[PDB]
């Protein structure tokens, strides 16, 4: 699978690792996970868990201040990592004075994650028709990283706008054939790798015909045939052979240019025209 | 606010221009030094009609004793306030004075209010008691003026405040704590003084480079009442010279060339080791001389 996980971030020379206060960062007190959690949001942001507090760059004065701010207002908060450190809002590394870390912008510091060698960045960001979830959001007058249960809906439910207050657009956490979800074909590859899941794999006439008569199901939507490698014909998501196919007589299936270079399934009839799979439509992914 | 070891105070009988001095984290930071003003130096403030040094504090506006307030603020990881350094003391001094209160300062005692201790378990380095005979019990409290009223603190102030962040060189020394009120004759006598306590045994004189930071970091240890140091540098054969009969080598002299031809003056040590004279009037600056001093 590849999903986002709550992680701390320690530093290599000095065992110390990031501890948030009322409006700044203190010493270690380290090695205990029930108040240190930091995790990955969306702009590229830093969030913390327990205290729902996000960290921020406000560049105002002469000497720039890293103190904690909420993460919905204009503080241009983002963070990157450079070989093996971090830089913030301009060329600006998160630079330890033995227990406080200011923006001094120096060359000599270090970053990984606990007990591991990693640069806390190899994994990337991971996450209503089906749209993907927007994290954090401020719900009940609190903030709020994951899709919790509570007794409102069945299971666990997100929300897909910015500000849920004034849009009120809610929707089901993704973690199958979901009807009314109109997706890009990349989106809905991403987001069932994000699931650990693949696409579609047609291997024998069976599941098709089984599918034909299927109720619950989109007259159009994708099965996965594309062309990822550039020299190869057509592959499914896995490494599935290739001896089924259902492709279509009324289209002359231009190769690369005037067609396109991805599949439609078309299910009334049980055809597959050759189209551009970047707009959004239903899918299905086993 | 000038305090009596860097400016010479008597019968006074080429402009004269103050300054305040820094002496990189100091006791005494913000002492005030007098030269000619035809130099140039620097001017920061201008006067018209939380963070703070790598610290952190917080302050609360409730009325509760000192056990109470030390848990109440505690439990958000705190600890209460610790006066180390001058600029601390200073900011801690001006948020009282901005909340127009007392409010409480962290420390205990063990033994009879007699060994003062901090919490946060470093070496004393900083005293601004107030004054001698007001220590009743064993705590203390920021006053209006600055300075550290011994108190009890089992009682309620308008709030809190708590903060996250001898033989040596081939001579022997000694330390007289006593009641003296000889005020006369005190140029021919210390030496017979030392003499009967045991043999071979001079007045302190200098002949090295190292004893003056020794001497200087040994005396911050019992400094509540002592803030002069003396020197054994009197009237001998129309000069200023030590008691025994030997020459000086090692100048301990400010700056010109003193002329007193009185029988005695103050020789005093400064916090640094600025080299000062300062000629008396008045003989009541022996307090300071005898009882709990350096002898």
């Amino acid at each position: 699978r590849a999903a986002n996980d709550p992680f701390t971030i320690v530093h290599g020379n000095t065992g110390k690792c990031i501890k948030p206060v009322y409006g700044w960062i203190v010493a270690d007190d380290c090695d205990e996970t029930e108040d240190k959690l930091w995790k990955w949001v969306s702009q590229h942001r830093l969030f913390h868990l327990h205290s729902q507090k996000c960290l921020g760059l406000d560049i105002t004065k002469s000497v720039n201040e890293l103190r904690m701010f909420s993460c919905d207002s204009s503080a241009m908060l983002w963070w990157k990592c450079e070989h093996h450190s971090l830089y913030g809002a301009a060329r600006y590394r998160l630079a330890l004075k033995d227990g406080h870390g200011t923006a001094i912008s120096n060359a000599s510091d270090v970053w990984k994650k606990g007990g591991s060698e990693e640069s806390l960045c190899d994994q990337p960001y991971h996450e209503s028709y089906g749209r993907p979830c927007e994290f954090p959001f401020l719900i009940d007058g609190t903030w709020h990283h994951d899709c919790i249960l509570d007794e409102d809906h069945s299971g666990p439910w997100c929300a897909t706008t910015l500000n849920y207050e004034y849009d009120r657009k809610w929707g089901i956490c993704l973690k199958q054939f979901n009807t009314q979800t109109a997706l890009s074909w990349k989106e809905a590859y991403v987001s069932c790798q994000n699931q650990g899941a693949d696409l579609l794999s047609i291997n024998s006439a069976a599941e098709l015909t089984y599918l034909k008569e299927k109720e619950g199901i989109a007259k159009i939507f994708w099965i996965g045939l594309n062309q990822l490698y550039s020299a190869r014909g057509w592959e499914w998501s896995d490494h599935k052979p290739l001896n089924f196919l259902n492709w279509d007589p009324d289209r002359p299936s231009a190769p690369t240019i005037g067609g396109s270079s991805c599949a439609r399934m078309d299910a009334e009839s049980g055809l597959w025209q050759s189209f551009s799979c970047e707009a959004q439509l239903p899918y299905v992914c086993r | 606010n000038f305090h009596p070891l860097l400016v010479s105070g008597r019968l006074r009988i080429r402009y004269h221009c103050a300054l305040i001095l820094n002496l990189q984290k100091s006791p005494f930071t913000g002492t005030w030094n007098f030269t000619s003003c035809s130099e140039r130096h620097f001017v920061s403030l201008c006067q018209k009609y939380v963070k703070y040094l790598n610290n952190l504090y917080k302050i609360i506006p409730k009325t509760l004793t000192w056990h109470s307030a030390k848990r109440e603020c505690l439990k958000s990881n705190m600890q209460l306030v610790s006066i180390t350094d001058p600029y601390q003391q200073a900011f801690l001094s001006v948020q009282a004075l901005l909340h127009n209160s007392s409010l409480w300062i962290g420390l205990f005692s063990q033994d009879d209010e007699l060994n003062f201790g901090w919490s946060d378990g470093k070496r004393l380095h900083f005293s601004r008691w107030a004054e001698t005979n007001g220590q009743l019990e064993d705590c203390v409290v920021l006053d209006t003026d600055g300075f550290w009223k011994t108190v009890d603190c089992n009682d309620n102030q308008p709030g809190a405040i708590c903060y996250y962040s001898i033989p040596f060189q081939n001579c022997c020394y000694n330390f007289i704590i006593t009641k003296n009120r000889h005020m006369a004759t005190t140029q021919d006598e210390v030496h017979t003084k030392c003499q009967k306590l045991n043999p071979k045994s001079h007045i302190l004189s200098i002949r090295d480079e190292k004893e003056n930071n020794f001497v200087l970091e040994q005396l911050l240890y019992f400094n509540y009442m002592a803030s002069w140091v003396m020197l054994g540098i009197t009237y001998r054969n129309k000069s200023l010279m030590w008691f025994d009969k030997t020459p000086l080598s090692y100048t301990h002299w400010r700056a010109g060339r003193p002329t007193i031809k009185n029988e005695k003056f103050l020789a005093g040590l400064s916090t640094d080791g600025f080299w000062d004279i300062q000629t008396f009037k008045v003989i009541e600056e022996a307090v300071y001389f005898h009882q709990h001093s350096i002898l």
